[PDB]
Parts: structure tokens; C-alpha cells; sequence
């Protein structure tokens, strides 16, 4: 999510902002910082954990050649849900 | 007469636009007094021929 | 020039350095349609030589 | 093995003549070269200026080597003469906007890494 | 032997009006030569024989358009031209004197490519 | 071709030429700006049998220059045969 | 030559190419040191720097070459080898519908002789390859830079020389011209390294040190 | 389901003119300087 | 597969300025010449080299 | 086969010479060209009303640069720095780390506009569309630094313009 660090400076999803001491702010001065409000970290999160029957899926992100190469995620382990490497996107075998 | 067609036809682009103030709104906005179908207008205003 | 400026943009994207020919062949085949346009461009286009 | 084909001189001694003789060329040059282009240096740092361009090569000893100097300064020489040169390129000869770099040891110290 | 060609076609290849005539003077000029070029010289073997082959064809044909198809040169100005080149050519041979072995090989690895 | 019929004449008179046959601006006769979707042909090698690539693979079979003399009555050639003349436009040799 | 993604090869041109080879190899062998022809038909005579007007007179006179035309006069800068620069002459036969090209080589300070009295084209080209490489032409009728700026130091087309140079220009309001000034990049050009650690053309392979 | 790719209709295009087209105009000289000549007399008179 | 099409190459008399502007406006006209046979023999298939 | 442009004899019977003699005296051959450019005085013009109307394109139009999302919010790149090999200029500069969930992502995604040459290779050459060239081509600047996008801007060209982008690939991705 989106935080202002002490100064007032929003800090970016990367985590950067500038110190109180450091010259750089003045560029922003009679400007803006841009910073975009949607950070991916926090979308991806509100997602819902998908449940499977079966012990391998695949997932290539939605929308056929519109997502990312297929990949086959093991979703043997119960203690964590096996996540998709390129999209984010959680699943879990139901009931092990 | 086609000749009396043009001049009609010019003298309907000023009661398209609403009448007079309609007509020099978008001579003077656009440079252009065409009438056109009106397809849709956006939600800031912007209208589309 | 600008009507064949769109026949390279509607082929590469771009309307001069299209980057479309290439080692091995071209980039990606014409879309549908532009055949029956370039057809509609050159069935006049001895009309504007003439001129010329 | 060390038989080799000239350029222009078959040995030092006649390499020099063709060196004193670019100079009086360069050196008549000079006055011409400050009226034309409208330098606001006098005749003397012009001349001052070719004598440094010279004596910048004064060590060497293979006549091939200074064909081709005197070579590359004909080229200069012919590129001045016609204005082919602007202002800025006969000026570019006494770098008036680069600040004087550290010399010493311990100037070098202290702005940087560099030998 | 045929109505005369008003035009080459080609710019500055004037026509020539006795191309027959002037065929046989440059091919046995060429001749003359190559006699004097060593009998074992390459050249005087290949350019002997060549220009033996198209003298006989201006010999053996009268009619210039049927000349040209044999020649295979073009329009009968440019086979002229053409002998007139040999024959430059030939004179410049006898001083450059091509046959003699290669003057030097070159170094171990000069023409290696990928290095 | 909105045109009054008079002003066609006029500029058809003007130019020589029958110009409303062949309008350089473009009107309904072009392409629909939304096109059906394709679905692309495959190439010569999309096969699963009888498709090695070593049978096929045109880079290795590049070779280096073959050397003719080196230096580490035989009749005369020319590069090529003499090239073939020209013949006159039979569509339209003079313009 | 029924494969598609192959290219089909012309043996009849390759021949006649080899056949043309020696018959120069032939005629000059005072000059010639090395004849070759590509697996994509392209002849290549290999001549010592001497026999640059003997062989590319031939090569324009003689009744069986007719090579009026000079495609093209080029350099190739090759540190490692003793002699780093090979000049390439690329000659068009309109009688023949032939290309041959030409090659010597040469040093930083040995002249090559110019080709201005065989072919009118290489005025340019040999300005270019002294502008660009350092290589002088003996007997040149003005041989100066065509393509750097004034004042230029260097030849930019040496493998030795840095792509972005030593200097670059801007304008000062000090002295109210434009000046040169070492080369600072705000961004470094970004040097990749992109070979691959495996052999790609077993055909190609050089014997083992 | 089938191959669909940008292709000429069946029947190919219809013909495209290429040749030059420079129409021929106006009178002979001979009526052109007759009416000239014609002009003047008028003007004299 | 410029040997698969028919066109006229323009030749010149005189080698001046106004033989190589009709040389020109006539190769315009032979490039119509060919865009016709290319738009009529376009054959189908793959784009680029079947060779990844 | 080839054909002569200015090869041809001109007829010299008496009504031949008089048409040239009528030519020269009378202008009609000058006459004829002030003709042709009468003609178009009276053709519609080819200008359009800009910005009111727009110059056509078409979906493969190569514009400004954009970072796409997956339609969970999700950034598609994952710092693979395919954009980075192939862009011919150098105008990507790119850093990565893993990100707090352990995700390949990217801490720095730069493009200097002033070095790019618009060709479209990045977008070819990414495995996740994700970054794209956009329809947009008006995007004019009163300053040099305005044209150094980082990140954040390529994130908010992506979500301005998503709509658009979408449908575009969509109207193309079959020809890729
Ligand atoms: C010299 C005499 C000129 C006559 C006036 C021009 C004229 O009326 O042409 C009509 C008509 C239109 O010609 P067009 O090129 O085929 O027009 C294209 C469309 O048909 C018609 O085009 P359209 O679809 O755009 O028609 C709508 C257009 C049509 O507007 C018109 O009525 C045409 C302008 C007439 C005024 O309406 C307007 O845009 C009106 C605003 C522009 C008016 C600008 C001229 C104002 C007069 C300036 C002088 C003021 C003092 O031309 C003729 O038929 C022959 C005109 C010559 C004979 C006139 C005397 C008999
Ligand atoms: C029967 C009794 C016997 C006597 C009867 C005689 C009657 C006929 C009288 C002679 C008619 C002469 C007509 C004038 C000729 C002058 C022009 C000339 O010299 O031609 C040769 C000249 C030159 O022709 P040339 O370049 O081909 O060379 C001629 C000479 N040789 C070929 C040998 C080199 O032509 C021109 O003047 C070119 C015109 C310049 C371009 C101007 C733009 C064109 C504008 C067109 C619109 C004009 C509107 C004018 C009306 C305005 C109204 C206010
Ligand atoms: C604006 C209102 C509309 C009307 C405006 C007037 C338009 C007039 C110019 C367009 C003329 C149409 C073009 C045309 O037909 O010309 C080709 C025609 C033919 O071109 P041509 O060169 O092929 O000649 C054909 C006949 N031979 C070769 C034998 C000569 O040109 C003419 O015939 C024009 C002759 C008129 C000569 C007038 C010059 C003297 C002027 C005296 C003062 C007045
Ligand atoms: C020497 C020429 C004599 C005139 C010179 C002086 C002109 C007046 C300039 C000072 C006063 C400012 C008037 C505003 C400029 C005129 C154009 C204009 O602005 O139109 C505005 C008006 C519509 O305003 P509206 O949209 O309702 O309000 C905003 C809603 N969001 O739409 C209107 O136009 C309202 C109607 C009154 C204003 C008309 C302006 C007339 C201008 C001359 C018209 C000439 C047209 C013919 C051209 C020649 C053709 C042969
Ligand atoms: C001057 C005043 C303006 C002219 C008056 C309007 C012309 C009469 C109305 C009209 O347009 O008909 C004229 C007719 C043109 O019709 P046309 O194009 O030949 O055939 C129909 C093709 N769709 O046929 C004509 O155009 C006759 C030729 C025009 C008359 C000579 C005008 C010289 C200027
Ligand atoms: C500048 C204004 C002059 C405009 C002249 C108009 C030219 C013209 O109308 O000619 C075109 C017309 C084409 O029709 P057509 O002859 O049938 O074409 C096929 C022929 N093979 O053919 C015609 O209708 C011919 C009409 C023009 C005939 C020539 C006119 C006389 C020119 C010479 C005298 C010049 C001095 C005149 C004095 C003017 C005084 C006001
Ligand atoms: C018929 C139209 C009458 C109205 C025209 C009014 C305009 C006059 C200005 C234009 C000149 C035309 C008048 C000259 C006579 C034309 C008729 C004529 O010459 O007879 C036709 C006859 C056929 O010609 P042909 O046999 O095919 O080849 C020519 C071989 N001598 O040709 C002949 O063989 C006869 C001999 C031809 C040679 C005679 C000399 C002609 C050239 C002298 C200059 C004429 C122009 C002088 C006036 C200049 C001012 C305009
Ligand atoms: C102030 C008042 C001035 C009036 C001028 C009067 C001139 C009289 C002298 C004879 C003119 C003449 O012979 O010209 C009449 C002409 C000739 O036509 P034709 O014989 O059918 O054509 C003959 C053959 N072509 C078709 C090849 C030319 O016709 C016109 O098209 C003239 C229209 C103007
Ligand atoms: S469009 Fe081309 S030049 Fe621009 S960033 Fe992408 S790859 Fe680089
Ligand atoms: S934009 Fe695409 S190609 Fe570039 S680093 Fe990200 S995932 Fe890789
Ligand atoms: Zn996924």
C-alpha cells in the first residue's frame, strides 16, 4: 500500500523515497512525485487460493497465448500453497 | 436545380447545430459546420460525429 | 505517399522504418484486407502519373 | 626484414626538410589565420601554438612516422587555408573551457582514483 | 554488308562507318603485341588465341549484325572498343611483366579468416 | 463525390480525364477497419515424424571458400557465359 | 535442393567461378597468392599489395574479364594479423554478369598504390578508407577526410578506437562558440557478452593450438 | 477450423491500367491560326 | 522472385537530365506493372523461415 | 525486355510542322498544364481537421511504452531482461530483486525515450506481454527530463491506456 515517510514523501511500491537531508527532493519542488497507488504486491494478495483435486496443475495466466508459458506447479506439500512463478496466482489440492 | 440543393443544403448545417449560436459556436471551436450523427459523448463531455 | 505510408503502418506498425523485412523472411503476414486495399491504391495510381 | 617501403622520405634527413618546410607554411599562416576567422588571440600565440604542435613530436625517429605527421598537418593546413574550418575548430587548439586538471600527486589525491 | 546504324544507343559511342576495316587493324595491331611478350606467358597464350578467334569471325562474316551475334559483344562500336582496351592493355604488360614468379609470399597467417 | 454534376464537368473538361471514375480520396470501397480473425498456415517442418533437424539444418551445411591455387593448350574462360542481349518490349517498345 | 528452409546451390556457376579463378591465377602470378571460391559462388583473388594496377588493369581490359565497374573499395581493420588492415576491391562485369572480388593488405605506415587511373570510382573510396582507417594512398589526387569532422583526431573505424571517441561537443556561453571537451557519458554504454561457450559450425573448426 | 490467410479473390483482380494516358485535345494548327487571323481582322476593322 | 514477373526497363538516349525523369516516371509505371502480378500470384503459407 | 522513354522521330508533313508552329506561338501545350491545375481547384481537398479528426491507424501501431498488469492486479513482468538483450538503442535499463513474497520482479524498469527508436522489438521479444508499445503518439514534452520514464510511469501509461491495449492485441495476437 501506498505510506508517506515522515516528510510527507510517498514512498513507491519498490520501497524508495528520499531522506529528509537529501538534495534530490528539490525536483520535486512546484512539481509532483509520480507514484503509482495500485501496487501488485498488495492485489495479488486479495486473490483467492484455488482448489484442486489434483496433485500437479498448470496454470499459463488466463487467456491462452495472452498469458505466460504454461507451467506445472507440485502441489504435494500441505503446510503452503504451491504459487505460480510468472502470475502469482495460489492453489491448493483439496484435502491433501 | 442542383445549384439551389448546395444553398439548401447550407442553410440546414446552421439549424443543425441549434441556429445561429449553435452554428458560430463550432465555426469558430472547430473551423468546421458539418453536421454529423451523433454516435455518443463520453463522460467528460467530449462528443462524438 | 501518406496512403502507402499506410500500408507499412498496417503491416509493421510504423509508417517509415518498419523493421519488417528480416533474415529468413518478414515479421508477420498481412493482415486481411490490406491485399483488396493496395489493389484500390494502384488501380488509380496510373491516373496520378498522368497528372504528373 | 626491417626493408620496408617509404611514403615519402628515404631516411631522416630528408623526412626534416619536408618538416621545416611545413613549418614556414604554418608559421606564414598564422597572421592570415587570425584575420579571417576573427581571433581574439594575437600572431604570437598562434605561433607560440604551432611551435607547441611541433615539438609535441620532436622524439621521433622513424622517417615513416613523420611522412605521415607531416602528412596530417598538410591536411590541417589546407583545411584552414579555405575556411573549411570554422571558428571553433581553430580554436579547439587551446582548450579555453577545460578547467586545468591536478598535475601533482597529492592533487590527483584528493578529486580522485585516477593515475 | 548492310544500311548503317544511325545511333549506338549508347552516349558518346559515336558510330563507327568501316567497322570491318578497323576490327582487322586493332586485332592484328594487338597481334604485333604480344609477340613481343615471353612465348610461355599465360597472357600471350590466352589474348593469341582469343583475338585469333575473333579476327576470323570479321573475316569469315561481311554483314555487321550477323558479325555481332557472333562476337557476342554488343553493338559492333563496343567490340572496337574493347580491342582498343586489349590493346592498351598488352602494351602496359610488357612493362609490368605479370609472369614472372610472385614477388613475395605473404605472411604465415595473412589470409586465415576466422582468426 | 459530393460534386454538382456542372462542377464534374467543369473539372472533367479541364483535366482531359473522366475523373469520378478514379477518385483519389477514399470512400466506402475500402476494407472494414474490423477484420474476422485468421488462423495462419504452418510451415514445411511442423511434422512429428521425418522431421530431423539434421536433415534440414541449412547453417551446417555451409562450408569454407574451397581454395583453387594457393601459394603457401589449356583454352581460355571468361567468368560466365557472355550475357544474352535484350529484346525490345513487344508491350510497348517506344514511349 | 527440394528442402525448403535450404538454400540450393548453383554448381554450374561455382565451376565456371573456379575455372575463372586460375586463369587469373594464371596470367598473374607475379601478384596472385591465394584464389578461393565460396560455397555461395563469390571468387575471391588474393593479391600482393603490389600488383593492385597490374591485376585490376587486367581485370578491366582483358577481352575475357570486362570488369568496368567498381562495386564498391572497402577496409577491414584485423589487429592480430602482422599486416591488420585488407583492402577489398568488389568488381562488376556487365559483359559476363560477373562479380570478382579483390583482395591485398597493408600497415599503419605502408602506402598502397591509388586506383584513380583504373577506375574513376575509387576517388571517394580511398578518401573514405584513409578518413576512416589511416591507410595512405600513394599518388592520390586529393586524399584528405570525407566523412569525420575538421580537426579530427583518429580513425574511428579501427577496432582499437572506442566507440563513443575521446571527445564530444556542446556550446559554451562563455565563449560563445561550440567546444570539444572529453567524453563524459551520463550512461555508459553497456557492454553485453553475448558469444556462446559451445562451437556453433564444426565445419569451421581451427586446428588446436 | 480452416487455413484463413490475406489472399486474392477467386477469380484474381481485375486489370490495373499502367501505360501512359496523355489524350489528344484542342484543333489542328491550321484552325488554330485561322481563327487568330480571324480575331485580328475583326479587331482592325 | 523478380524472375517469376514481366516488366520494361526505361532506357535513355541522350544520358541527360530529362532521360532520367522519364526514366523514372516510366519505372513508376512498371511498378504498378508488377504490384498486379504480385497481388495475383501471392501464394500461401508460413512468413519467415520454418528453421527456429 | 526493355523500352526507349526519348527515342522517336517526329512526322514532318506540312500539318505536322504547323501543329508544332501552333504549339510554340500559341502556348497549348502550357495552355494544358494551367488545365490540369484548374481541375483540382475544384476536388475536394485531403486535408482533415485536426485534432478533430484524426489521421487513420491500425492495431499493430507502434506509440508510447506501457507496463500491462494480469487482470488480477498482478504486474506481468518478471524481470526477465529479454526487453533489455534484444532494444537495439539501449534505452531499457533494468534491476531486479525478489520482492517481499518472494516474487521475480523489478526495482528499476526505465526507458529513455530520447534513445528508443520506436521499433517494437521489446514487445516482441517479452514471454508475458507486458511491455507493450501503445496507441498513444501524443505525448509531447516542454523538457528533456520529462522523457526518461521510470517505473512508476510506465505502470501509469499501462493503467491509462489498458482498455485500449487490450483490445488492440486482441485484434492482432493471432498474426503472432
Ligand atoms: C463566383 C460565383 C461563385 C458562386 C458561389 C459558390 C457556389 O454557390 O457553388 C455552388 C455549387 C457547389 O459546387 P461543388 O464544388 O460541387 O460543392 C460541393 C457540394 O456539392 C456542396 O458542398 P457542401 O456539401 O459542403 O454544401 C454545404 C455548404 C454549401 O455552401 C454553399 O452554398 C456554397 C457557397 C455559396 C455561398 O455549406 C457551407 O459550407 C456554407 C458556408 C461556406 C460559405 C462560404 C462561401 C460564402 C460566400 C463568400 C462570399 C461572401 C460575400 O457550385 C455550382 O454548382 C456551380 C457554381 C458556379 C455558378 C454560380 C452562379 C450561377
Ligand atoms: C496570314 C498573314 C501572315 C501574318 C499573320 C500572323 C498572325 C499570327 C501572329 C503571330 C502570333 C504570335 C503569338 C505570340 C507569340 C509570342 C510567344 C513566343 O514567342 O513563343 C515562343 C516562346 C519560346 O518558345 P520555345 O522555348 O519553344 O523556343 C522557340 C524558339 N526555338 C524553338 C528556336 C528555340 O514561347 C514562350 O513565350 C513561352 C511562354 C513563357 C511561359 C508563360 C506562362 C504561360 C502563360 C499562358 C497564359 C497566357 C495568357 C496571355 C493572355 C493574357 C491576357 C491579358
Ligand atoms: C475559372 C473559370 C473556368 C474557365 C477558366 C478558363 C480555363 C482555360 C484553361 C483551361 C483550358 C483547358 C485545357 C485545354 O484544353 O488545353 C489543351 C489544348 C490542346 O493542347 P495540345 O498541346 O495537345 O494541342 C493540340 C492541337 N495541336 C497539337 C495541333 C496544337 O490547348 C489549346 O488548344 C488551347 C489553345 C488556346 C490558345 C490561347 C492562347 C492565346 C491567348 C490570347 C489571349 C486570351
Ligand atoms: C469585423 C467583424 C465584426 C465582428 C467583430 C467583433 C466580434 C466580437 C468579438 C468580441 C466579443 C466576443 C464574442 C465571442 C467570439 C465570437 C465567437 C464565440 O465565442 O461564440 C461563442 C458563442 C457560444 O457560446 P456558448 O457555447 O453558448 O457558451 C459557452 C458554453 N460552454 O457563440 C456565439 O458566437 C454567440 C453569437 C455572438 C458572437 C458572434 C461573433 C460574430 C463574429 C463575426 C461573424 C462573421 C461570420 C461570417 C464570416 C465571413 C463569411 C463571409
Ligand atoms: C455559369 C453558371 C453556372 C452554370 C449553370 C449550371 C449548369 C447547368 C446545370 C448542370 O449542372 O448541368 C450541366 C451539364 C452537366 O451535366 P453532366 O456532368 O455533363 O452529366 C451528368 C453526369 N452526372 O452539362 C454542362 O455542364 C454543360 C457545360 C457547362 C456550360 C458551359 C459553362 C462554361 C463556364
Ligand atoms: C487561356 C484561355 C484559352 C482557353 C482555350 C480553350 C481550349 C479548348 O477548349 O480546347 C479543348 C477542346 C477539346 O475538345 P476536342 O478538340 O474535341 O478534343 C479532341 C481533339 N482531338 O477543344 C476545343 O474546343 C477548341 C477550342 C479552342 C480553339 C482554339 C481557340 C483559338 C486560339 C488561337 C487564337 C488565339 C487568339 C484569340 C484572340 C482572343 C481574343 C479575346
Ligand atoms: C489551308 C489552311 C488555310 C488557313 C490557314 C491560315 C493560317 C496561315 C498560317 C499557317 C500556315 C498555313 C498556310 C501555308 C499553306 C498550308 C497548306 C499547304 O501547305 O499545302 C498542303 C501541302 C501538303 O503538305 P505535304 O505534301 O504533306 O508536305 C509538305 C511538302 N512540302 O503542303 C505542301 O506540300 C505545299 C508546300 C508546303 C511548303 C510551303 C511553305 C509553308 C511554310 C511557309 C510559312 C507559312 C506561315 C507563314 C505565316 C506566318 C504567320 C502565321
Ligand atoms: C470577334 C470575332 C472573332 C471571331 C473569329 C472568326 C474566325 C473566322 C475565320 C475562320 C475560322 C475557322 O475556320 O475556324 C473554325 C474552326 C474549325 O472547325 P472545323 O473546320 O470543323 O475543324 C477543322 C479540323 N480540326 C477539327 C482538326 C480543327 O471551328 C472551331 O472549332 C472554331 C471555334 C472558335
Ligand atoms: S521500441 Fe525498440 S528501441 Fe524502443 S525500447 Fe523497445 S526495443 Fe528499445
Ligand atoms: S518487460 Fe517483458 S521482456 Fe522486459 S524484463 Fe519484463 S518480462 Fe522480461
Ligand atoms: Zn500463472
Amino acid at each position: 500500500g501506498v505510506r508517506t515517510s515522515p516528510t510527507g514523501e510517498k514512498v513507491t511500491h519498490t520501497g524508495q523515497v528520499y531522506d529528509d537531508g537529501d538534495y534530490r527532493k528539490v525536483r520535486f519542488v512546484g512539481r509532483q512525485k509520480e507514484v503509482n497507488e495500485n501496487f501488485a504486491i498488495d492485489l495479488i494478495a486479495e486473490q483467492p487460493v484455488s482448489q484442486v483435486g489434483s496433485r500437479v496443475i498448470s496454470c499459463d495466466g488466463g487467456g491462452g497465448a495472452l498469458g505466460h508459458p504454461r507451467v506445472y506447479i507440485n502441489l504435494d506439500k500441505e503446510t503452503k500453497t504451491g504459487t505460480c512463478g510468472y502470475c502469482g496466482l495460489q492453489f491448493r489440492q483439496q484435502h491433501h | 436545380m442542383e445549384l439551389l440543393q448546395v444553398l439548401k443544403r447550407g442553410l440546414q448545417q446552421v439549424s443543425g447545430h441549434g441556429g445561429l449560436r449553435g452554428y458560430l459556436r463550432v465555426l469558430f471551436r472547430a473551423n468546421d459546420v458539418r453536421v454529423g450523427t451523433l454516435v455518443g459523448e463520453d463522460k467528460y463531455g467530449n462528443k462524438y460525429y | 505517399r501518406e496512403k502507402m505510408f499506410e500500408f507499412y503502418e498496417r503491416v509493421s506498425g510504423a509508417r517509415m522504418h518498419a523493421a519488417y523485412v528480416r533474415p529468413g523472411g518478414v515479421h508477420q503476414d498481412l493482415p486481411l484486407g490490406l491485399m483488396d486495399d493496395i489493389y484500390e491504391f494502384s488501380k488509380n495510381f496510373s491516373l496520378r502519373i498522368d497528372e504528373l | 626484414s626491417t626493408s620496408v617501403k617509404p611514403i615519402f622520405s628515404r631516411d631522416m634527413n630528408e623526412a626534416k626538410r619536408r618538416v621545416r618546410e611545413l613549418y614556414r607554411a604554418w608559421y606564414r599562416e598564422v597572421p592570415n589565420t587570425v584575420h579571417l576567422f576573427q581571433l581574439d588571440i594575437s600572431v604570437k600565440q598562434g605561433r607560440d601554438k604551432v611551435r607547441e604542435m611541433f615539438k609535441k613530436n620532436a622524439h621521433i625517429t622513424d622517417p615513416r612516422v613523420v611522412d605521415l605527421l607531416v602528412i596530417k598537418g598538410k591536411m590541417e593546413l589546407e583545411e584552414t587555408i579555405k575556411v573549411w574550418k570554422q571558428r571553433t575548430h581553430v580554436m579547439r587548439f587551446f582548450h579555453e573551457t577545460e578547467a586545468p586538471r591536478p598535475k601533482d600527486f597529492l592533487s590527483k589525491f584528493y578529486v580522485g582514483h585516477d593515475p | 554488308a548492310g544500311l548503317l546504324k544511325k545511333t549506338t544507343g549508347l552516349v558518346g559511342l559515336a558510330v563507327c562507318e568501316t567497322p570491318h576495316e578497323r576490327l582487322k587493324i586493332l586485332y592484328t595491331k594487338i597481334l604485333d603485341v604480344l609477340g613481343h611478350i615471353p612465348k610461355n606467358a599465360a597472357y600471350r597464350k590466352y589474348t593469341e588465341q582469343i583475338t585469333n578467334e575473333k579476327l576470323s569471325m570479321v573475316k569469315a562474316e561481311p554483314d555487321v549484325k550477323k558479325l555481332e551475334e557472333r562476337l557476342q559483344g554488343g553493338q559492333i562500336e563496343e567490340v572496337i572498343l574493347q580491342a582498343e582496351n586489349e590493346l592498351s592493355l598488352a602494351r602496359k604488360m610488357i612493362q609490368w611483366k605479370p609472369w614472372e614468379p610472385l614477388v613475395e609470399e605473404p605472411p604465415a597467417s595473412q589470409w586465415k579468416w576466422p582468426i | 463525390a459530393s460534386a454538382t454534376r456542372f462542377i464534374q464537368w467543369l473539372r472533367n473538361w479541364a483535366s482531359g480525364r473522366d475523373l469520378q471514375a478514379k477518385l483519389q480520396l477514399r470512400y466506402q470501397e475500402i476494407s472494414k477497419r474490423t477484420q474476422p480473425p485468421p488462423k495462419l498456415p504452418v510451415g514445411p517442418s511442423h511434422k512429428l515424424s521425418n522431421n530431423y533437424y539434421c536433415t534440414r539444418d541449412g547453417r551446417r551445411e555451409a562450408m569454407p571458400p574451397s581454395i583453387v591455387m594457393s601459394s603457401q593448350e589449356k583454352k581460355a574462360v571468361s567468368p560466365a557465359p557472355p550475357i544474352k542481349r535484350w529484346e525490345l518490349s513487344q508491350d510497348e517498345p517506344y514511349l | 535442393d527440394t528442402r525448403p528452409t535450404v538454400r540450393p546451390r548453383n554448381d554450374v556457376a561455382h565451376k565456371q567461378l573456379s575455372a575463372f579463378g586460375e586463369y587469373v591465377a594464371e596470367i598473374l602470378p607475379k601478384y596472385v597468392q591465394q584464389v578461393q571460391v565460396s560455397c555461395f559462388n563469390e571468387l575471391e583473388i588474393c593479391i600482393h599489395p603490389d600488383g593492385v594496377i597490374p591485376v585490376l588493369t587486367f581485370l578491366r581490359d582483358h577481352s575475357n574479364a570486362q570488369f568496368k565497374s567498381l562495386a564498391d573499395l572497402t577496409a577491414v581493420d584485423i589487429p592480430t594479423r602482422q599486416n591488420r588492415f585488407e583492402i577489398v576491391y568488389n568488381l562488376l562485369s556487365l559483359r559476363f554478369n560477373s562479380r570478382i572480388r579483390v583482395k591485398t593488405y597493408t600497415d599503419e605506415l605502408t602506402p598502397i598504390e591509388s586506383s584513380v587511373p583504373v577506375y574513376k570510382a575509387a576517388n571517394w573510396y580511398e578518401r573514405e578508407i584513409w578518413d576512416m582507417f589511416g591507410v595512405f594512398f600513394a599518388n592520390h589526387p586529393d586524399l584528405r577526410r570525407i566523412l569525420t569532422d575538421y580537426g579530427f583526431e583518429g580513425h574511428p573505424f579501427r577496432k582499437d578506437f572506442p566507440l563513443s571517441g575521446y571527445v564530444e561537443l556542446r556550446y559554451d556561453d562563455e565563449v560563445k562558440r561550440v567546444v570539444a571537451e572529453p567524453v563524459e557519458l551520463a550512461q555508459e554504454f553497456r557492454k553485453f557478452d553475448l558469444n556462446s561457450p559451445w562451437e556453433a559450425f564444426p565445419a569451421y573448426r581451427q586446428p588446436p593450438e | 477450423s480452416k487455413v484463413k490467410q490475406d489472399m486474392p479473390p477467386v477469380g484474381g483482380y481485375g486489370p490495373i491500367d499502367y501505360k501512359r494516358n496523355l489524350p489528344r485535345r484542342g484543333l489542328s494548327g491550321y484552325s488554330m491560326f485561322a481563327v487568330g487571323i480571324g480575331a485580328l481582322l475583326f479587331g482592325y476593322w | 522472385v523478380y524472375d517469376q514477373v514481366e516488366f520494361d526497363v526505361p532506357i535513355g538516349s541522350r544520358g541527360d537530365c530529362y532521360d532520367r525523369y522519364l526514366c523514372r516516371v516510366e519505372e513508376m509505371r512498371q511498378s504498378i506493372r508488377i504490384i498486379s502480378q504480385c497481388l495475383n500470384k501471392m501464394p500461401p503459407g508460413e512468413i519467415k523461415v520454418d528453421d527456429a | 525486355t526493355y523500352k526507349y522513354v526519348n527515342l522517336r522521330e517526329p512526322s514532318m508533313d506540312m500539318k505536322s510542322v504547323t501543329d508544332r508552329a501552333a504549339q510554340t506561338l500559341l502556348w497549348t501545350e502550357l495552355i494544358r498544364g494551367l488545365g490540369m491545375t484548374l481541375s483540382y481547384l475544384f476536388r475536394e481537398p485531403a486535408t482533415i481537421n485536426y485534432p478533430f479528426e484524426k489521421g487513420p491507424l491500425s492495431p499493430r501501431f507502434r506509440g508510447e511504452h506501457a507496463l500491462r498488469r494480469y487482470p488480477s492486479g498482478e504486474e506481468r513482468c518478471i524481470a526477465c531482461k529479454l526487453c533489455e538483450a534484444v532494444c537495439p538503442a539501449q534505452a531499457i535499463t533494468i534491476e531486479a530483486e525478489p520482492r517481499a513474497d518472494g516474487s521475480r520482479r523489478t526495482t528499476r524498469y526505465d526507458i529513455d525515450m530520447t534513445k528508443c527508436i520506436y521499433c517494437g522489438f521489446c514487445q516482441e521479444a517479452c514471454p508475458v506481454d507486458a511491455i507493450v508499445e501503445g496507441p498513444n503518439f501524443e505525448f509531447s514534452t516542454e523538457t528533456h527530463e520529462e522523457l526518461l520514464y521510470n517505473k512508476e510511469k510506465l505502470l501509469n501509461n499501462g493503467d491509462k491506456w489498458e482498455a485500449e491495449i487490450a483490445a488492440n492485441i486482441q485484434a492482432d495476437y493471432l498474426y503472432r
